[PDB]
């Protein structure tokens, strides 16, 4: 379960949200969602005496229903193949773009055109990182980690850098500053830069940033914070 | 007149009376994939669309009856065309976007290699407002090619509207200020218009910090100060000044003058040269140049930036640099 | 041509079975039914390794091929194509292994086995489309009930063994080399006007619009050659592959300007050698035939210029005159 801090939004994806809606009203089917927040390609119902798979949003495809779980379920990028392949015959789309599935069913990090002549990264769930198109294929797409950081510097979200390991993802233990006095999160990307003298020691930390205290939690694979890991 | 032999066709040999704009130099930087639909300049097109050559030359189109090589206009100099009797049996939301150069800012030195785009706009029907209007309109429409734009009058019959890249050329000092930055053009412009750079809400391309620290031989399109804005703020505006620069192979986002204490600068770069010094390498036993003390390029999120790697090459107008 | 043979790179096994309308796009059943196989993982071999367990795919876009052979039940061919630089070593140290983790209990075996049972049905729309139970191997050109394996080669490389022959040789794969590009398992010459430079390449580079190659095969952009370096009659070039201007017989020492096209000009054969800039004023005109000119009265220049110590000098004079239109020499 993730809830972070000092967010008014909490990020939790569409899975996540319907599941504990249903939860709340003590429905029998409450939606199963992944580690990442997306919904699991198998959906149980009351008990698991039927199960079924589901697409992307949640909907369930047509056919599957079964007593006991589906022997194997197409993945969302597969899913969307078929969607885009079906629409070009049943409305007639001279098809630009077809998805290109891992083996593993998960989309892969590289996404090209059918001419091959473009290609951008996308992220785990098909969809394309910002800056990344280009002509031919990237030579290295950026991580997760990566990516949040980046967008800090555009403007989004707080001023706390995550900490990101040499691959590119979050690190499992993240840890920010907090502000006593106002209760709000400590600007770091900005006070780093123009006080890197500040951060050799602790001493010279809190001689300068005498009501900051530190603040260490948890993260998912998504840097999101695991609750009540604070 | 006009003389027109398709490769292997018949030849065409238009008469020219009263013209407004002649439009194509043999010596154009012409886009090279351009749709020719959009006016595409060389008049023949759609070569065997059915098994015939259209020709838009003129304001009249030949039907295309056509089974290229030689095109040209010639031109009567000492013509009548401004004074000559009409019984003869003859036949501002754009200059928002430009702002003047100061012309001493010029320098004129004949032999520079800068690609361009010339047309003569006569005078028997253009004045010297429309003419300014027709040439900047003509600027804004060629978003990717034209950032200058010129007008002379310094010939009888016609003004001179030649479109230019950006002209900007700069020394390889890291240095906030644009002062050894200047415009190098081949004639002296009577008036000198400058697009405007406009910034988009989003970055086109993910750039890529280098881990080398220190850069040899490298090319600066541009120095722009940011000092008077947040490190993030500086840092998303000097990615999209790169962006904004068709010739742009990547930025610097630095402190210079830092035995001054200090000074946030972008430089925009069409050339990184040699690489050097890289914080991952070198660790027991380094060799090649390290440690200037008078620049910052280390602290997040200062550093050299590449624009991501592409097989397809900068636009052929781009100054050609070499170490 | 000669290379250095290597070793086969891959190997394949084919099955056949059918799903049980026409004169329609089919293509999009080749994209479906490939998704189904990968979904149940029948694109991947898994490998009981002793930790971590590899997986070695066996699949394409060129995997399924289906043909329509009658109503409500369509043709479907299945091919699993293993390289062997996935194989792992450790794990499978013979090509037998190899052979029988391709057709064996956890590929082709499993595979079997669902069809004859009769659970393999593909969902489209909430329409359902169930496969026959019969399944069928490829034997080499005879569809047996046991599937046999068959080696090739990779993407760039040629087949100089013949399929049938692949137990005597193991030798049957050399790159394409230089001159050359892939198509279809043969390595095939560049043709003529196109050069490649750099060996296992799948087209041929074109020459510049101004040159071609004399041959085929070419593997060099300077094998690229201008109409003037290719002549062969004599006539000398200048650096850039254009035709010198000037020009002198191979028999005498007469000397004679040809045009920007190879064809000697007459009329400008003449014993002293002429210089190529000579020859560039005098390939600006052209000699008229008598019977384009007709002798009446006119008026004539009256320039009275320094007169010379000479046609080619004349000629000159009225290539800079911009008032000539034209001239006439004596004897
Ligand atoms: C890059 O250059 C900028 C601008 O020169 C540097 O920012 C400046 O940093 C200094 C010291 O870190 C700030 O000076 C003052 O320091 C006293 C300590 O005696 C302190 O009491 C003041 O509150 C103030 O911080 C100065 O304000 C600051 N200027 C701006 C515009 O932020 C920056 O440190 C340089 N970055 C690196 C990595 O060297
Ligand atoms: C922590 O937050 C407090 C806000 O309560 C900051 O103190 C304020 O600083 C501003 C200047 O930016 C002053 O105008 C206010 O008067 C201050 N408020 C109080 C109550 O002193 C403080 O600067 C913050 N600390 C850090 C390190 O950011
Ligand atoms: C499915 O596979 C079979 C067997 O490889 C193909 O049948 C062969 O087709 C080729 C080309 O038409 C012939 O030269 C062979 O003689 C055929 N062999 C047999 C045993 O019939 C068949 O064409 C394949 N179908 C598709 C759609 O690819
Ligand atoms: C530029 O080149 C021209 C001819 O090539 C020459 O006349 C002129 O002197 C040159 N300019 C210099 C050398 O500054």
């Amino acid at each position: 379960n993730i809830f972070e801090x000092q967010v008014d939004a909490q990020p939790l994806r569409p899975c996540e949200l319907q599941r504990e809606r249903a939860f709340l009203k003590r429905e029998d089917y409450v939606p199963q969602c992944a580690e990442d927040g997306s919904f699991q390609t198998v959906q149980c119902g009351k008990d698991g005496a039927s199960c079924w798979c589901v697409d992307a949003d949640g909907r369930e495809v047509p056919g599957s229903r079964q007593p006991g779980r589906p022997a194997a379920c197409l993945s969302f990028c597969q899913l969307q193949k078929q969607q885009i392949l079906l629409s070009s015959y049943i409305n007639s789309t001279a098809t630009s773009y077809l998805p290109q599935c891992q083996d593993s069913g998960d989309y892969s990090p590289v996404q090209c055109d059918l001419r091959r002549r473009q290609c951008w990264c996308v992220d785990a769930e098909g969809m394309e990182v910002y800056g990344t198109r280009q002509q031919g294929r990237p030579a290295r797409c950026p991580r997760s980690c990566e990516i949040r950081n980046r967008r800090l510097l555009h403007g989004v979200g707080d001023r706390s850098p995550p900490q990101c390991s040499p691959d590119g993802a979050f690190r499992p233990v993240q840890c920010k500053f907090v502000n006593t006095t106002d209760m709000m999160i400590f600007d770091l990307v900005h006070s780093y830069s123009r006080f890197p003298d500040a951060f050799v020691t602790f001493s010279s930390f809190r001689s300068r940033f005498p009501e900051v205290s530190g603040y260490c939690y948890c993260a998912d694979s998504q840097g999101r914070e695991l609750a009540e890991t604070g | 007149f006009i003389l027109v032999q398709v490769q292997g066709g018949p030849l065409l040999c238009g008469l020219l009376s009263s013209p407004d704009v002649l439009l194509c130099h043999v010596r154009d930087w012409r886009d090279p994939a351009e749709a020719q639909a959009n006016a595409s300049c060389p008049g023949v097109t759609y070569d065997q669309d059915s098994r015939q050559v259209t020709l838009r030359l003129g304001g009249q189109e030949i039907r295309g009856l056509t089974p290229t090589s030689f095109q040209q206009v010639y031109l009567w100099k000492d013509s009548d065309m401004g004074s000559r009797s009409e019984s003869m049996g003859c036949r501002d939301l754009t200059t928002g976007l430009f702002s003047p150069v100061d012309l001493i800012q010029v320098i004129v030195d004949g032999n520079v290699s800068l690609p361009s785009q010339q047309h003569w706009l006569f005078k028997h029907l253009f004045s010297l407002q429309q003419a300014n209007l027709w040439c900047l309109s003509r600027c804004a429409g060629e978003p990717s090619f034209c950032q200058l734009a010129e007008v002379t009058d310094s010939e009888p019959l016609y003004f001179t509207c030649t479109l230019y890249p950006e002209a900007q050329v700069c020394d390889d000092i890291l240095e906030s200020s644009p002062k050894g930055c200047r415009l190098i053009l081949p004639r002296r412009p009577s008036a000198l218009y400058r697009k405007k750079v406009v910034l988009q809400d989003r970055v086109k391309n993910f750039y890529n910090r280098l881990p080398f620290q220190k850069l040899t031989g490298i090319s600066i399109r541009n120095k722009v100060p940011m000092s008077d804005k947040s490190i993030s703020s500086g840092f998303f505006e000097c990615e999209r000044l790169c962006d904004m620069d068709p010739c742009c192979t990547g930025f610097g986002f630095l402190n210079v003058s830092q035995l001054k204490g200090g000074e946030v600068t972008c430089l925009t770069l069409n050339s990184l040269g040699l690489q050097t010094c890289s914080e991952e390498y070198g660790g027991v036993w380094r060799i090649l140049d390290c440690g200037s003390p008078d620049t910052e390029v280390r602290t997040y999120p200062f550093g050299w930036y590449q624009k991501p790697v592409s097989p397809s090459d900068a636009p052929s107008f781009c100054p050609s640099v070499a170490l | 041509a000669c290379q250095r043979p290597q070793f086969w790179q891959t190997l394949q096994t084919q099955a056949q079975f059918q799903l049980l309308d026409y004169s329609g796009l089919l293509l999009a059943f080749q994209v479906f039914l490939l998704d189904e196989l990968t979904a149940r993982g029948f694109c991947q071999i898994q490998v009981k390794t002793a930790g971590t367990p590899v997986s070695i795919p066996v699949c394409d876009d060129s995997s399924v091929k289906v043909e329509c052979l009658s109503r409500e039940r369509l043709g479907v061919n299945i091919t699993w194509k293993l390289q062997l630089v996935d194989a792992p070593p450790a794990s499978l140290p013979d090509l037998q292994d190899v052979e029988e983790a391709l057709a064996g209990k956890y590929l082709a075996g499993r595979f079997a086995d669902l069809i004859q049972s009769g659970t393999f049905q593909l969902h489209l729309d909430s329409k359902t489309f169930s496969a026959d139970t019969s399944i069928r191997f490829l034997q080499g050109d005879r569809f047996g009930i046991s599937p046999r394996t068959q080696f090739g080669c990779l993407e760039g490389f040629g087949r100089v063994v013949a399929a049938s022959d692949a137990s005597q040789d193991a030798l049957g794969c050399v790159k394409c080399p230089e001159g050359s590009y892939f198509q279809d398992e043969q390595c095939i010459p560049c043709p003529a006007g196109f050069y490649q430079e750099q060996a296992g390449s799948l087209a041929c580079v074109p020459c510049p619009e101004g040159r071609t190659t004399v041959y085929a095969g070419a593997f060099s952009q300077t094998h690229c050659v201008t109409d003037c370096q290719k002549n062969e009659v004599g006539l000398q070039c200048d650096q850039d592959g254009q035709y010198r201007a000037s020009q002198r017989d191979r028999t005498s020492g007469k000397a004679f300007c040809v045009d920007g096209e190879g064809r000697r000009l007459p009329w400008t054969e003449a014993e002293a050698p002429l210089v190529d800039a000579q020859c560039l004023v005098m390939r600006k005109f052209e000699k008229l035939p008598e019977s384009k000119v007709i002798f009446s009265a006119d008026v004539a220049v009256m320039v009275r210029s320094e007169v010379p110590g000479s046609l080619m000098q004349c000629l000159a004079d009225c290539a800079l005159d911009e008032a000539c239109g034209f001239l006439t020499v004596s004897t």
